[PDB]
């Protein structure tokens, strides 16, 4: 399952029962962005680290949006 | 030995268990990591005194303590407990004004951004948290004592003490972990030219929050993304009722004028440049004046030239056919 998750917008292969802190520790292997610093939004919703894709209805071709952590 | 005490070891104040102790080695080599009365002792050697007095455990969990653990807190990490017993003692410094009956957290140690959290959630009606340890603490902090809930929320949103952090993304961590205690539906209309048309049902909190606009007229605009087929999908809301509105966004400066009767009714600000550390404040709007919570300071203006994030708006009756 091919997503988007727009920064420019790039491409992950997961899979629906990957958790959003796998998502991001792809994010940083790519990007170089820290987990912890990473806030990826998808339908207006903050996706918290301990949930999976499936949860949020996350499937094919979706784009989720990233947002750095302010101050930090 | 020398002497042997009896101390009782909770990890919920409600379950007890009796551990033996002596004053031959610490509590940390003997029981583990031991908060007495909100402080660490833990390196200290067991006196005569504490014997039959209580102490919370940190690690070195039993079983059971370890199964209550996750009913009371849900599933949390191994360091949760300690850092949110340091938490807990380290935010005791911290006060908690009441201007006109509205509590505002004074600023101290880069916590401006929790002032903006917590009197975000207090404008919020009906919403109750799921996880018991973060409910029991959210009617304390709602009966005047904010302590538990306060070091809870930095727990749980992985803050340090003295260090600033995002008010927004610790709002939203905080916010799902509640839930509404009335109606909120939010109807979106979705289509792509080769697959069709399909209605997609949003209920209760989820409902009331959307993280990437400000307005109500950017929430209810089309929206383009990609379908599962590979083309262009397309997505609009149709049907909103609610009993608030929360909409947050990156940092936006505007204009907010009360000679323009505004339909919001509170938003955040976040003061300074994004790559540097800014200042939260949080605003209210009574009076037709704009009340600004500058973490223990009060203000009044009626116009404000300022960079916006969280907007909260009265509830909604919204009906589309798109
Ligand atoms: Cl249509
Ligand atoms: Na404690
Ligand atoms: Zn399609």
């Amino acid at each position: 399952m091919r997503i988007f998750v727009e920064t420019l917008t790039i491409t992950l292969e997961v899979e629906p029962s990957d958790t959003i802190e796998n998502v991001k520790a792809k994010i940083q292997d790519k990007e170089g962005i820290p987990p912890d610093q990473q806030r990826l939004i998808f339908f207006g919703q903050q996706l918290e680290d301990g949930r999976t894709l499936s949860d949020y209805n996350i499937v094919k071709y979706s784009t989720l949006h990233l947002i750095l952590r302010l101050n930090s | 030995q020398q002497l042997t005490i009896e101390v009782l070891v909770t990890v919920d104040g409600v379950n007890f268990r009796t551990v033996v102790l002596n004053n031959k080695n610490t509590y940390r080599s003997q029981l583990g990591c031991v908060f007495f009365n909100g402080a660490d002792i833990s390196d200290t050697i067991p006196d005569e005194k504490q014997n039959g007095h209580s102490l919370y455990l940190a690690d070195n969990l039993t079983a059971d303590e370890t199964k209550a653990l996750k009913e009371l807190y849900g599933p949390v990490d191994p360091t949760f407990l300690h850092r949110f017993y340091s938490l807990k003692a380290a935010v005791h410094g911290w006060k908690m004004v009441v201007c006109d009956k509205v509590r505002s957290l004074k600023l101290s140690d880069n916590n401006c951004y929790l002032n903006a959290v917590i009197m975000t959630l207090d404008l919020l009606k009906d919403i109750k948290f799921v996880i018991p340890a973060l409910q029991h603490a959210f009617m304390k902090h709602k009966g005047g004592d904010s302590t538990d809930f306060i070091a809870l929320i930095m727990a749980y949103g992985n803050c340090t003490f003295g260090a600033p952090d995002d008010a927004s993304r610790l709002l939203h961590t905080v916010l799902a972990k509640a839930e509404l205690c009335c109606s909120a539906r939010m109807v979106w209309r979705e289509w792509c030219n080769v697959c069709g048309i399909k209605d997609v049902v949003l209920q209760g909190l989820k409902a009331c929050c959307y993280v990437g606009v400000q307005t109500v007229e950017d929430l209810r605009a089309r929206m383009t993304y990609v379908c599962q087929c590979g083309g262009e999908r397309h997505r609009q809301l149709v049907e909103h009722t609610t009993p608030w509105l929360l909409l947050s966004g990156t940092p936006n400066e505007k204009l907010v004028t009360t000679s323009t009767a505004p339909d919001f009714v509170a938003f955040n600000v976040f003061q300074g440049i994004e790559t540097a550390v800014g200042h939260y404040v949080h605003a209210r709007l009574k009076g037709g004046l704009i009340l600004k919570f500058d973490s223990g300071t009060v203000s009044k203006t009626s116009d404000w030239k300022c960079k916006v994030t969280d907007v909260l708006f009265p509830g909604q009756k919204y009906s589309s056919d798109c």
